[PDB]
C-alpha cells in the first residue's frame, strides 16, 4: 500500500494527498503526491521551490523505468537530500528562524 | 563572508499582554509539562535501563509519568535503543499521530549519531534529528540512568518558556503539489500466509 | 396540551414504523421498524392509563406485557436471521422470491 | 518587573533556582516585551570565551574518524545577531547556563567579569547555577573573586 | 392581571446543590486518582506523584487541565456524527446515577421510591456508549476492543440485579433511604452484609468487571488489543472515559456500602446516638459532617480492597471471564434468592 | 405528585421536535448501524416521555429492557448484514418509495383528522370515580406489585412459559 | 451428576478463597512494608572505584 | 414520589455538562493538526482495508440467553415490593415463575449454548 | 447576635487553619515504615478540614507581595 519514504523533509507519497484530509489515506494510490517539510525547517518563498519543481519532472520522468518499489523512491530522496544542500550552500535559502528547537541537520554556519 | 547566515527576524516582536490573560496559559503550560507521559519504544543497545526508571533504583514515575503505550494519546516518546534504516519507516508515524504538545526528545548517543554503528553498514540511521526534529540530545552507550532525568528537567523549563500567543506555532500549511506518475505498479509482497 | 399533544405523535411515529417496514430492504431494518410500530402503540397506551384509571392501573401492566413479547419477538426473529444467513450468504429480503 | 528590578541596572547577574526549573520561565517570559531576545548558551565546551563572543573562532567540527584537519571557522554570535536584530532592541539577553558547582580554558570567575564587560562595553548576560527552593538572584561580579 | 404567569417565569428552581454536587464528586475524583497512583505504585515502590507542590493533591488536576487541551484530533473515518456522540452517554450513565445516592440523616436529593431500580437501569446503559465509541472509528484494537468490554459487561448485570433484589425484599423497599433506614436497628447486627453475604461476594466479585476492573490485566499487557477502545480518544474524550471509568468505580462502592452496610449508621443504632444523652443542642452539622464521615470510610475500604485485590489476581481473560460471570455466579446468585424467600417467609 | 408548571409544555414540544428528527433518521440513513443508534435515541426519547406523565415503572424498565438489552442484541446483529451504502436521491428506490408516501400520509390524515374530533377533556370528566380511589395510601411502584398479581394472575402466569419457549426455539435455531 | 456438583461447588469455592486470602495477608504486609525505595533526585547512588565517565 | 423537579434539573445540567466541556475545549484550542489524519492508533505503517472481522457466532448466543433472561427482573420487582402488602400467594406464584426460567437456564446449560 | 461572631469565627478558622500545614509533617515524617491501617489515620481528615486544606496544598501562593508602603 502507501510504503513511501516518509524521512524528515522527504515524503514522497506514493498515494494521492493533496487535500486537507485525503479521507483515505491514500485516496487509491494513484497520483504519488509529495509535501516539502511540513515542520518549516526551511521556508519556502514559491521562485526558491521552482526549480526543485521543474527537476520533480527530471526525477520522476527522465530516469524512471523501475515498477512502484520504494528502490525508486530512494533513487529520489538521495538527490532530493542533496539538491536543497546545493541550494543552501550557495546562499539561496536559508533556516527555519521560528520559536522552534532550531536544530542544525547540515550544523551551523561557516564563514565559506 | 558569512556561509549560510540565518534569516532575519521578520517581525518586530513587539507587544505587550495583560496578566489575566497570560497567568491563564501560564500555569496551562505549567500543567502540560508537569503532568506529562511517556510512550512506549524501545529496540536496542541503548534501551534497557528505560525499564530500570519504574523501579527501587530509578523512579520517574514520581512525577507522575504515565507510561501510555499508544501514539495518540502520550507526548513523551523516547527513541532509546540504536535505530536502523528499517523501524523508521513506521517510528516517524508516530510523532505525526500524537497532538501537538509533543516537544520530543532523544536517547543515547547512538541515535544522536550512530556511534558505535559508524564504521561501514548499510543499516544504521546517523543520528534521529535527519529522520524527526526533536529537543534534547541524551548522550550514553548505554545512556546514563540518571542523565534521562537530568534532561527531561532541562526541557521542564522550555515548557514554561511559553506565551499565550505561541499557541499558534503549531497550525500547520499545504506545500500539496501537483505531480503524477508513468510508471508500473508491484503488487504486495508482505503475504501473510504459511 | 399533555393529554392531546401526545397522540398527535402516536400517528406521526405509526404512520413512520409502517413506511420503513414496506420500503425496507434489509431483515435488520425491517425488524427495527416493527419494533418501533410496537413503542408507538406502547405510547398510545399508556397517557390513556395516566388520565383515568389510576384506582387499578389497566395501561400500565398492558404495556409491561407489551413490552415483554416485544423482546421475545425481537429474540426470534433475529435468531431465524442467523439461520438463513447461514444458508445463504446474504440478507436482501427483496431478492427472494422462490416462494411464489 | 521584578526582574526588571535587576536586569536593566545591573546587567550582570546569576539565577539562584531550585534544582528544577519548574519556577523559573515565567520570569523568562516577561523580558521578550522590551528589547530582550534570547541567547541559551550552555557555556560548557568552548574556550576562552572572549574569542567566542568577539573574535571569528574555528569550533573544530566533532570529527568522523578520519580527515586531518578540517575545521569550518566558525563565526562569533555577538554582532552577527546584532545584524540580525532590528534597531529597536534595548538588550541581548544571555544564559550562561553551565557557570557552576556548589586547549580549553576553564570559565573561571575571571572568565565571567571577561563575560561582565560585553554588558557594559558594546549582551545582558545571566549566568546559572541551582540553590536554595526560593528562586534568588544574586550580581556574580562580587562573586567572582 | 395575570396575564401568562406571575410567579413561574424563572424563579422555581435553584442550582446551587447540583453544583455542589458536582463540586464534590471531582473532588473526590482527585481523591481516589491520589490513592491508586499513590498506594497502587507504593506498596514495594517509591512514593507517588511527589514534585507537584508537597504531594499529588495538584496533580490530579493538573492532569486534568493537560488533557483539556491536547487538540482533540476527530479521525477520518467515522466524524461528529457519532465520535462526539459516544462518551457523552458514557458519562451521563454514570453522572445521573449520583441522583438517588444519600449521604447522611437527611441529605437525599430526591425520595424516588424506584432509586435502586432506576440506578440499575442506568448502569445498563454505558455499553451502548462503549459500543458506539469503539466503532466510532474504523480500524481494529478499537473495534474489537469495545466488543469485548460491551459484550462482558452484559454478562454481569445480572447478578447485580439478583443481589440487590435480595436486599430490597429485606428492605421492602426501593428507595435507599429506606434501605438504610431497615438496617439502622442493631449498629451492626442488623447489616445486611452478615444477614446475607453470600449476595455480598457476589456483588462484590461482579462489581470489579462491572467498572471495568480489570481492563488491563498487567501493567505492560494491553487493554486486550492495544487499549481499551480509547487509543484515538486524545484530548479531554480519553478525561472523560477516565473519568467515567473511576465514578462507576465510586457508584459501585458506594451502592455496596449504602445496601449491605449501615448508610450512615454508626456501630451503636443511628437513633442511639440522641437517646443516651437525654439532650440535644447542635446536633445539626455535627451530624451532618458525621454522616459524611461515617459513610464515606465505608466505601473508602472497598476502595483500598480493590486497590489491593488490583495486584493479587491476574485478571481472567474473556474466555474465563464469561464461563465465570454465566455458570458461577447465575446458580448462586439465585440460590441466595431461593434461600432469603423461605428466610424472609416469616 | 404533579409536574412543575408552564415549564411542562416546553419539554413537550422539544421531546416530540427530537423524537421526530429521530424516527426521520431512523427510517432514511441507509448505515444500518446509524439507524440502530437513532432508534435507540427514539427510545430513550420516548423513556423520558414516559417519565414526564406520573407513570414511573413503565419508564424506568421500558428504559432498562429496551435501551439496554434490544438495543445491544440488534447491534450484535448487524455484524451479520453485510454491503451498505446503496442508492440515494429523493427516493432512491423504485416508485414504491412513492406509492409508500401516499398511502402512509392518507392513514396519517384518516388518524389525525378522527383525532381532533373527541373531546378528551370532555372524556375525562365523565369519569371522575375512576381516577377518584388511590385505594386510601399507596404510592405507584405498589399499585402495579399487587394489581399485578391479584387480578391479573392467568397472564403473569403465561408469559413465562413463553420466555422459555422463545429461549429454546431461539437456541435451536442460531445454533447451526 | 449433580451430587458431585453439590459437594464439588464448595470445594473450589473453598480453593479460591484458600489461595485469595492466604495471598492477601501475605502481601498484607507488602502494601504496608518497611521498605524505604530509591529517593528524590537528590539522592544519587553511591559510585565505587571503578567506572567511566567524561574522559 | 412527590417531586422530580430536582431530577429534571439533573437531567438538564448533567446533559449540558459534556457539550460545555466539548464546546470550552473547541474554544481554547489549536486549529492545527493537517497531518495524514486518516488513520488510528497501534497501526502498522498505513495498514488499510479488511472487513468481515465479526466472530459473532459465540457471542449471539450469549446476547439472546441475556435478553431472554433479563425480563424476569422487571416482572420480579412488583412482586419483589409486594411481599408483605399480600399475603403468600404471590409468593408461590414467583416460585413458579423463577422455576421455569431456571429450568430454561438449566436447559441452556445442558446442550452448549454458554461456551467459550 | 452580638457575641455570636468569635465563636463561630473561631472555630471556623481552625477547621481551615492548623491542620493543612501539619498533615504535610504528619506524613512527610513517615512513609514508608508505616503499618498496616496508619495510613488511615490522616488520609481520612484529608477531607474533613478540607476548607483549609486545599489553601495549603500545592496550591499554596508565591506571589510577589508588593512590600511595605
Amino acid at each position: 500500500q502507501w510504503l513511501s519514504c516518509t524521512t524528515r523533509h522527504v515524503r514522497i507519497y506514493a498515494a494521492y494527498i493533496d487535500p486537507e484530509t485525503n479521507a483515505f489515506d491514500q485516496t487509491q494510490t494513484d497520483k504519488l503526491t509529495l509535501m516539502l517539510d511540513p515542520t518549516e525547517e526551511f521556508v519556502w518563498t514559491d521562485e526558491t521551490c521552482q526549480m526543485v519543481y521543474n527537476e520533480f519532472q527530471d526525477l520522476v520522468d527522465h530516469y524512471e523505468g523501475a515498477p512502484l518499489s520504494e528502490y525508486t523512491l530512494r533513487l529520489i530522496g538521495s538527490d532530493l537530500e542533496h539538491y536543497i544542500r546545493k541550494l543552501l550552500y550557495d546562499g539561496e535559502i536559508k533556516y527555519n528562524m521560528r520559536s522552534r528547537v532550531l536544530n542544525f541537520s547540515m550544523g551551523k554556519p561557516r564563514v565559506k | 563572508t558569512v556561509m549560510n547566515l540565518i534569516e532575519f527576524p521578520l517581525l518586530d516582536q513587539t507587544s505587550s499582554n495583560s496578566v489575566i490573560s497570560t497567568t491563564l496559559n501560564d500555569l496551562s503550560n505549567w500543567s502540560r509539562l508537569s503532568s506529562l507521559w511517556p510512550l512506549l519504544y524501545g529496540t536496542s543497545c541503548c534501551f534497557i535501563e528505560f525499564a530500570s526508571l519504574i523501579g527501587s533504583r530509578f523512579d520517574f514515575d514520581r512525577y507522575g509519568l504515565v507510561p501510555r503505550s499508544s501514539p495518540r494519546q502520550a507526548d513523551l516518546i523516547l527513541t532509546a535503543g540504536t535505530v536502523t534504516m528499517k523501524m523508521a519507516p513506521s517510528l516517524v508515524r508516530l510523532y505525526e499521530q500524537m497532538p501537538e504538545p509533543k516537544y520530543v526528545i532523544a536517547m543515547g548517543a547512538c541515535t544522536i549519531t550512530g556511534g558505535m554503528f559508524s564504521t561501514d553498514s548499510y543499516s544504521t540511521v546517523r543520528g534521529v534529528d535527519k529522520l524527526i526534529p526533536v529537543d534534547v540530545y541524551l548522550p550514553g552507550c548505554p545512556p546514563k540512568p540518571e542523565a534521562v532525568i537530568d534532561a527531561l528537567t532541562k526541557l521542564r523549563k522550555k515548557i514554561s518558556r511559553e506565551i499565550v500567543e505561541d499557541r499558534t506555532l503549531s497550525q500547520n500549511k499545504k506545500r500539496c503539489f501537483t505531480t503524477s506518475h508513468k510508471l508500473y505498479v508491484r503488487r504486495s509482497t508482505h503475504t501473510g500466509t504459511y | 396540551m399533555m393529554f392531546e399533544h401526545v397522540l398527535f405523535l402516536s400517528v406521526y411515529l405509526f404512520s413512520i414504523g409502517i413506511y420503513g417496514l414496506i420500503t425496507s430492504r434489509n431483515m435488520v431494518r425491517a425488524l427495527i421498524c416493527l419494533e418501533l410500530i410496537l413503542n408507538s402503540i406502547n405510547l398510545n397506551l399508556v397517557t390513556f392509563s395516566d388520565l383515568f384509571d389510576s384506582r387499578q392501573l389497566k395501561g400500565d401492566i398492558f404495556a409491561i406485557f407489551v413490552i415483554a413479547l416485544a423482546a421475545a419477538e425481537a429474540a426470534i426473529g433475529l435468531s431465524i436471521l442467523s439461520s438463513i444467513h447461514r444458508n445463504r450468504k446474504s440478507t436482501r429480503i427483496n431478492q427472494s422470491n422462490l416462494l411464489n | 518587573g521584578r526582574w526588571l528590578d535587576d536586569v536593566e541596572k545591573h546587567k550582570a547577574l546569576a539565577i539562584y533556582p531550585p534544582h528544577e526549573g519548574g519556577y523559573e520561565g515565567r520570569y523568562l517570559n516577561r523580558l521578550r516585551y522590551q528589547g530582550y531576545y534570547f541567547l541559551d548558551l550552555s557555556a560548557r565546551g568552548l574556550g576562552d570565551p572572549e574569542s567566542t563572543l568577539t573574535k571569528i573562532h574555528p569550533v573544530c567540527p566533532p570529527s568522523l574518524g578520519r580527515q586531518p584537519v578540517a575545521r569550518w571557522y566558525f563565526p562569533p554570535e555577538v554582532d552577527y545577531r546584532l545584524s540580525l536584530l532590528h534597531p529597536d532592541a534595548k538588550g541581548l539577553i544571555v544564559w550562561v547556563y553551565e557557570a557552576k558547582v556548589s586547549r580549553l580554558q576553564v570559565l573561571s570567575k575571571a572568565e565571567l567579569q571577561f563575560l561582565a564587560m560585553l554588558p557594559d562595553l558594546r549582551v545582558r548576560v545571566i549566568a546559572e547555577c541551582g540553590n536554595w527552593r526560593k528562586f534568588i538572584w544574586k550580581p556574580l561580579k562580587q562573586i567572582s573573586g | 392581571s395575570k396575564l401568562e404567569l406571575l410567579k413561574e417565569v424563572y424563579g422555581l428552581i435553584s442550582i446551587l446543590p447540583i453544583l455542589t454536587l458536582l463540586l464534590g464528586i471531582t473532588i473526590e475524583v482527585l481523591v481516589i486518582v491520589w490513592l491508586e497512583r499513590e498506594i497502587s505504585a507504593s506498596i514495594q515502590q517509591r512514593i507517588g506523584p511527589e514534585y507537584a507542590g508537597p504531594l499529588g493533591l495538584l496533580q490530579a488536576i493538573a492532569d486534568g487541565t493537560k488533557l483539556l487541551f491536547k487538540e482533540d484530533i476527530l479521525p477520518s473515518r467515522g466524524d461528529i456524527s457519532l465520535f462526539s456522540i459516544g462518551p457523552s452517554i458514557a458519562v451521563i450513565s454514570v453522572l445521573l446515577s449520583f441522583l438517588v445516592i444519600p449521604l447522611g440523616y437527611h441529605f437525599v436529593l430526591a425520595d424516588l421510591s424506584i432509586g435502586v431500580f432506576l440506578w440499575i437501569a442506568i448502569s445498563s446503559i454505558a455499553p451502548i456508549g462503549l459500543l458506539m465509541a469503539g466503532y466510532s472509528s474504523n480500524n481494529k484494537y478499537s473495534f474489537l476492543g469495545g466488543l469485548r468490554a460491551a459484550a462482558q459487561s452484559i454478562s454481569y448485570e445480572i447478578p447485580l440485579t439478583f443481589c440487590v433484589l435480595a436486599i430490597s425484599l429485606l428492605s421492602n423497599s426501593l428507595s435507599t433511604v429506606d434501605i438504610v433506614e431497615a438496617q439502622s436497628k442493631y449498629g451492626f447486627f442488623g447489616w445486611n452484609i452478615w444477614r446475607q453475604p453470600i449476595g455480598f461476594l457476589v456483588f462484590l466479585i461482579s462489581s470489579l468487571a462491572e467498572c471495568e476492573r480489570l481492563p488491563f490485566d498487567l501493567p505492560e499487557a494491553e487493554e486486550e488489543l492495544v487499549a481499551g477502545y480509547q487509543t484515538e480518544y486524545s484530548g479531554i474524550k480519553y478525561g472523560l472515559f477516565y473519568l467515567v471509568s473511576y465514578l462507576n468505580l465510586l457508584v459501585s462502592s458506594l451502592f455496596v456500602t449504602v445496601l449491605y452496610l449501615g448508610g450512615w449508621n454508626f456501630s451503636i443504632p443511628y437513633i442511639s446516638f440522641f437517646d443516651f444523652f437525654q439532650m440535644n443542642k447542635a446536633v445539626g452539622i455535627l451530624e451532618m459532617t458525621m454522616g459524611i464521615f461515617i459513610t464515606l470510610t465505608k466505601a473508602y475500604l472497598f476502595l483500598f480492597i480493590s486497590i489491593t485485590i488490583r495486584w493479587t489476581l491476574p485478571r481472567m481473560r474473556m474466555d474465563q471471564l464469561l464461563n465465570l460471570g454465566w455458570k458461577f455466579l447465575l446458580p448462586i446468585s439465585l440460590g441466595n434468592l431461593l434461600l432469603t424467600t423461605s428466610f424472609q417467609l416469616v | 405528585m404533579d409536574l412543575p408548571g408552564p415549564i411542562h409544555e416546553i419539554l413537550m414540544l422539544f421531546g416530540e421536535f427530537i423524537l421526530l428528527l429521530g424516527g426521520l433518521g431512523v427510517v432514511l440513513l441507509t448505515n444500518p448501524i446509524y439507524s440502530a443508534f437513532s432508534l435507540g435515541l427514539v427510545l430513550v426519547c420516548i423513556s423520558l416521555f414516559y417519565f414526564l406523565l406520573n407513570s414511573y415503572f413503565v419508564a424506568v424498565a421500558q428504559l432498562l429492557i429496551y435501551v439496554g438489552a434490544i438495543n445491544v442484541l440488534i447491534i450484535f446483529a448487524v455484524m451479520f448484514v453485510n454491503g451498505s451504502e446503496w442508492s440515494k436521491d429523493k427516493n432512491y428506490w423504485t416508485i414504491g418509495d412513492g406509492f409508500t408516501s401516499l398511502v402512509c400520509i392518507t392513514f396519517v390524515f384518516s388518524l389525525m383528522t378522527t383525532i381532533p374530533d373527541t373531546s378528551w377533556y370532555g372524556i375525562l370528566w365523565t369519569t371522575r370515580s375512576n381516577q377518584i380511589v388511590e385505594q386510601g395510601l399507596i404510592n405507584n411502584v405498589q399499585q402495579i406489585g399487587i394489581h399485578l398479581a391479584t387480578d391479573f394472575y392467568l397472564p403473569f402466569e403465561l408469559i413465562s412459559i413463553i420466555l422459555l419457549v422463545s429461549l429454546i426455539g431461539a437456541i435451536t435455531m442460531a445454533r447451526q | 451428576p449433580m451430587v458431585t456438583g453439590f459437594m464439588s461447588y464448595g470445594q473450589q469455592t473453598i480453593r479460591a478463597t484458600r489461595y485469595i486470602g492466604q495471598s492477601f495477608i501475605t502481601t498484607l504486609s507488602h502494601t504496608n512494608r518497611l521498605p524505604i525505595t530509591i529517593h528524590y533526585p537528590y539522592e544519587k547512588s553511591i559510585t565505587p572505584e571503578r567506572f567511566r565517565g567524561r574522559i | 414520589l412527590h417531586e422530580y423537579d430536582i431530577f429534571w434539573t439533573f437531567l438538564i445540567i448533567a446533559s449540558l455538562i459534556p457539550i460545555l466541556a466539548f464546546s470550552i475545549s473547541g474554544l481554547l484550542a489549536p486549529v492545527s493538526e493537517g497531518p495524514e489524519k486518516l488513520s488510528s492508533y497501534e497501526s502498522g505503517i498505513e495498514p488499510m482495508g479488511g472487513a468481515w472481522v465479526q466472530f459473532r457466532i459465540r457471542y449471539y448466543m450469549f446476547a439472546l440467553v441475556f435478553v431472554v433472561f433479563d425480563v424476569e427482573t422487571v416482572f420480579l420487582y412488583p412482586w419483589a415490593m409486594s411481599f408483605d402488602v399480600l399475603g403468600v400467594s404471590v409468593f408461590i406464584e414467583a416460585l413458579i415463575f423463577v422455576l421455569i426460567l431456571v429450568v430454561g437456564l438449566v436447559y441452556a446449560w445442558r446442550k452448549g449454548a454458554l461456551e467459550w | 447576635i452580638l457575641g455570636i461572631l468569635p465563636p463561630v469565627a473561631a472555630i471556623a478558622f481552625f477547621y481551615l487553619f492548623v491542620a493543612p500545614p501539619i498533615i504535610m509533617n504528619w506524613m512527610r515524617l513517615r512513609w514508608f515504615k508505616r503499618k498496616f491501617i496508619e495510613t488511615y489515620l490522616q488520609f481520612m481528615f484529608t477531607y474533613l478540614f478540607f476548607p483549609g486544606l486545599m489553601l495549603w496544598a500545592p496550591f499554596v501562593n508565591f506571589r510577589k507581595f508588593p512590600r511595605d508602603k
